[PDB]
């Protein structure tokens, strides 16, 4: 029964919390989330048990020492929280409701605050992992706008560890929607900085994230048409992941607006990379079978290590202006590394077509460069230490006789 | 014989993703037929695909972290990671039958993966020894790595004999001689890679940190540090918890 | 933080929160999820919802969302003064009617910034400036001259005018698109064969 | 449950209901300082700017739509059953190929 629970069971686990052992201390901790949650009635002794027994207790183990407490304890704060919300309903059916919501608020809020700002990296990960977007209830609009999403968008600092920009990246979609609009000039620079990353699959992280914030309708519509027209060169990226997240982000658009919208601005937009006229643009299969082949990973990788870029793409363009009519005659680089660079590329057999496509990413190829260039014990050794035993007597044995 | 405890030992554990070495079987005409997606499907390109691996410790079929993914990295002829992943699992956070799952997946389509095989290899071997050097593990295919206890998709089960007798070469129990094993030593080569070759199953390599900071020389070891009176008390003199409860609340 | 002389326009624009208090359960003690929808009003009806907030489970004193604009500002006629707040209550996708409010904003008291609640079956709404409920010389400036607020008046007729023009010429745009939408069914099943065809060419 | 919810002085009151009905009329909050007036007027510069560039934009690709004419269903309907006997031709050529 709940009264049996509470009264004899509780205090044991709290108890073992407090262990040497840190797998000990991460038990402790899951078998006292779950025992509470099996709790459907209040007892009069156990009102106001939450604020003042268990989240108190359980409070050390937000900064314990072993990593897996730390991870134990990201991982079971959602719950905790949300039992706790619970328990004060029942309390109410048996201080004002408001003092005692708002005190809950301020502990939840202080603990995920917490969490968000450790050493490792993991246990970041793992906050954000289980229930990032479900403590945003316990924070509300405003304090999570200047709080939580403040927090969040120093992850994308972190150059040494692309794992934790991928998780920024996958889990920003939930505060975004409850924090509202008011937080939508705060992301849009940083989803714009995710497209031009060092790691591929933070790009293809991000390219997910603004297909999901953009069937949620949570992208302005200006915002929309940028990001389109900032995508749509990935459709010839020679990387395959990024070739098919552009294709979803455009599908998911031109459903999204309106038919004369995706007329207007879509459909311009795409018109280089596709190899003829589509209709059915929300169908995905009816815009990869159209799509022109990718630029060849060689020419794409020469062109994009070779130091002094700038230089490089301008001689491209400046060969497209020749070759366009722009101007009567392509002259000749003035540093001679240029001109060995471009007969090294133009020697894999680079084509007209391939330049044009290079010259359209130029805008993701330079800032990619910049950031690339500054980023059971006993009895186990007692058997081993037997098998060596035999194993050296046998060898002795074996090498005297030789 | 020189070892440090697992307990001890409080490093990342670091496990090398090395080269898929096999051949990945495809499907008949009717399967691109009703399905368009697979013509667009990473294992339908000419070239070998951008495949990566995913790990994550198990223990007790219970997960204990999170996966790590490998780095992009391109391939034109073959699969050669050649990458250290590093661990989110510490030594002596590792239980007695701690297994690494590792599945490697492909794309399907836009916004959606497929795994392409699947293994597990336990760490703690026999003895209670953390598994070094380049092991092979096996791949059962199309089936993400299963971290149930017992695993259904284990890694590792003549061959088997020349196995266990060069670990007792290099291990000192032996007969020397220096032509003799100089030639030996290339026909167990050629004898494996006739094996693999007939394998039908793919074959994914790895290597654990057998070379680190310390002297390679050390090998690691599964440890932890845990008539007046007839009837027994095992709880005659502690704390009474749920006095304390009580007390503290009001 | 209200200043409490006349003039402050409080309609629904302003209006971004609502909650209810101590809700009664005719069915014994049970908790019961809850969700609230607003509704236009007028003397001669009461007009469909035009919002939904999403489910509480497991509570009596609900708090949902803020509303920003009421719905967006999306055709909704963010100027009304009145409206009327409907409370579903219910356990298990079954749902009952609980509280039914025509409130005037204007006739709202003022509580400071901190949502109270006294009597059974009450709402609470929130504007930009605090929490309203049930009634049971060196700091001033210049304000606009009458040629600016003209101007600024005709600058918002101008707006509307161009907008309503877009709209008519999005309708035609889509209304031409519409006729050639026949020999786009033909077109559709084109591209698909040709589509099928190239995969098994490639097969 | 439910529930429901002299000449200066005239010309104060002028303002203010002015005042009243203004901001029922439109979204905008009268009365309002000089400073905020400012950046208010010019918002609705550049929100009337990107409104009537908009517009010229739709009349733009309403023209292109206007050059453009409508497909004979003849047509379609024929290279659809061309494609219908390609895509058999194809399906016999891969069972045999199969078969082989």
């Amino acid at each position: 029964s709940v009264e049996i629970l509470l009264d004899r069971i509780t205090p044991y686990l709290l108890h073992f919390s407090n262990d040497s052992v840190p797998r000990v201390r991460a038990e402790a901790l899951r078998t006292l989330t779950k025992v509470l949650a099996l709790v459907k009635e209040v007892p009069r002794n156990d009102i106001n048990i939450y604020p003042e027994y268990i989240l108190p207790g359980i409070a050390h183990l937000a900064q314990d020492d072993a990593t897996i407490v730390r991870l134990a304890y990201a991982e079971n704060i959602a719950l905790l929280a949300e039992t706790a919300l619970r328990f004060l309903e029942l309390v109410q059916l048996k201080g004002n409701y408001d003092t005692e919501l708002q005190a809950l608020h301020e502990m939840v809020q202080q603990k995920v605050v917490t969490l968000l700002s450790d050493p490792e990296n993991i246990v970041k990960q793992t906050l954000m992992e289980n229930g990032i977007t479900r403590l945003c209830v316990f924070f509300g609009r405003q304090k999570a706008n200047d709080v939580l999403l403040s927090h969040m968008i120093t992850f994308l600092n972190d150059k040494n560890d692309w794992h934790l920009r991928g998780a920024f990246f996958d889990s920003i979609v939930g505060v975004a929607a409850y924090v509202g609009w008011q937080s939508s000039s705060i992301l849009k620079p940083l989803l714009q900085q995710g497209l031009s990353d060092a790691e591929e699959f933070v790009i293809v992280k991000a390219l997910y994230a603004l297909t999901c914030m953009c069937q949620l309708g949570l992208l302005q519509k200006p915002h929309v048409y940028e990001f389109a027209s900032d995508i749509a060169p990935f459709l010839c990226h020679p990387n395959l992941w990024i070739r098919y997240g552009a294709v979803g982000f455009i599908t998911v658009v031109a459903r999204q607006i309106s038919t004369a919208d995706v007329y207007c601005k879509l459909m311009p937009y795409l018109d280089p990379y596709i190899t003829q006229p589509i209709i059915q643009i929300e169908r995905k299969l009816v815009l990869l079978s159209v799509l022109k082949e990718p630029v060849s990973r060689s020419i794409f990788d020469y062109a994009l290590r070779s130091k002094d870029i700038t230089s490089l793409f301008r001689h491209l363009h400046m060969r497209q202006k020749k070759r366009n009519g722009s101007l009567p005659d392509c002259p000749p680089p003035e540093d001679p590394a240029i001109a060995q660079l471009l007969k090294k590329l133009l020697s894999q057999g680079m084509t007209e077509e391939e330049e044009d496509k290079l010259l359209a990413l130029k805008d993701f190829m330079m800032k990619s460069n910049k950031a690339k260039a500054n980023i059971t014990c006993k009895t186990e050794l007692q058997q081993l230490i037997q098998q060596k035993r035999e194993q050296c007597n046998a060898e002795r044995i074996a090498k005297q006789m030789m | 014989f020189h070892y440090i405890y697992s307990c001890d030992l409080d490093i990342n554990v670091q496990l090398k993703i090395g080269s898929l070495e096999g051949k990945r079987e495809q499907k008949s005409y009717k399967a691109v037929l009703e399905d368009p997606m697979l013509k667009f499907s990473g294992l339908y390109q000419e070239t070998c695909s951008d495949l990566y691996v995913t790990c994550q410790v198990f223990a007790e079929g219970k997960p204990l972290a999170l996966p790590v993914r490998t780095s992009y990295k391109a391939f034109s002829t073959r699969w050669n990671w050649n990458e250290w992943l590093k661990l989110p699992v510490k030594y002596p956070d590792l239980p007695r039958n701690a297994q690494v799952a590792l599945t490697i997946w492909d794309v399907y389509g836009p916004g959606k993966a497929v795994p392409v095989g699947g293994t597990t290899v336990s760490l703690f071997g026999k003895y209670g020894m953390f598994r070094q050097g380049m092991h092979d593990l096996k791949v059962w295919p199309n089936v993400e790595a299963d971290g149930s206890e017992p695993t259904k998709t284990p890694g590792r089960t003549q061959m088997s004999r020349l196995a266990k007798l060069t670990k007792a070469h290099r291990q000192g129990h032996m007969v020397k001689v220096d032509w003799l094993d100089r030639l030996t030593f290339r026909e167990i080569e050629m004898i494996n890679e006739s094996e693999k070759r007939s394998s039908n199953f793919m074959y994914l390599m790895v290597e654990f940190r057998c070379v680190k900071c310390d002297d390679k020389e050390y090998g690691i070891v599964y440890y932890e540090k845990d008539e007046l009176v007839k009837v027994p008390d095992p709880q005659m003199s502690m704390e009474n918890l749920v006095e304390s409860k009580h007390h503290k609340l009001a | 933080l209200h200043v409490e002389l006349p003039s402050q326009q409080r309609r629904l624009r302003h209006l971004r929160n609502i909650a209810a208090r101590n809700i009664v359960n005719r069915n014994g003690h049970q908790l019961l999820d809850t969700y609230f929808t607003l509704h236009l009003c007028s003397t001669e009806k009461i007009y469909k919802e035009f919002y939904r907030s999403e489910v509480i489970k497991n509570s009596l004193n609900p708090t949902w969302r803020s509303l920003d604009f009421g719905i967006m500002p999306d055709r909704l006629d963010t100027s009304v003064s009145c409206f009327v707040v409907k409370i579903w209550g219910g356990k298990e996708n079954i749902y009952q009617l609980l509280i039914e409010w025509k409130v005037c904003l204007d006739g709202l008291k003022y509580l400071g910034q901190q949502i109270h609640a006294r009597n059974q079956n009450e709402i609470i709404f929130g504007l930009n400036d605090g929490y309203y409920g049930a009634p049971f010389q060196n700091c001033v400036r210049n304000s606009y001259d009458v040629f600016s607020l003209l101007r600024l008046h005709r600058a918002q007729c101008a707006i509307k005018q161009t907008q309503v023009t877009v709209q008519k010429i999005g309708k035609e745009i889509e209304e031409k698109l519409r006729l050639t939408s026949t020999s786009n069914e033909l077109k559709k099943k084109s591209e698909c064969l040709q589509l099928k065809i190239l995969v098994l060419q490639n097969e | 449950s439910r529930r429901f919810i002299e000449n200066l002085s005239r010309r104060l009151k002028v303002t203010g209901d002015l005042f009243d009905i203004m901001s029922g009329q439109t979204d905008v909050d009268h009365p309002l300082c000089e400073e905020c007036t400012d950046t208010l007027l010019d918002q609705l510069d550049t929100q009337l700017n990107v409104t009537e560039n908009e517009c010229q934009n739709y009349k733009r690709c309403l023209e292109i739509l206007e050059q453009m004419n409508e497909d004979d269903s003849e047509q379609l309907q024929m290279e659809l059953k061309e494609l219908a006997l390609e895509e058999e031709r194809l399906i016999q050529e891969l069972e045999d190929v199969e078969k082989n």
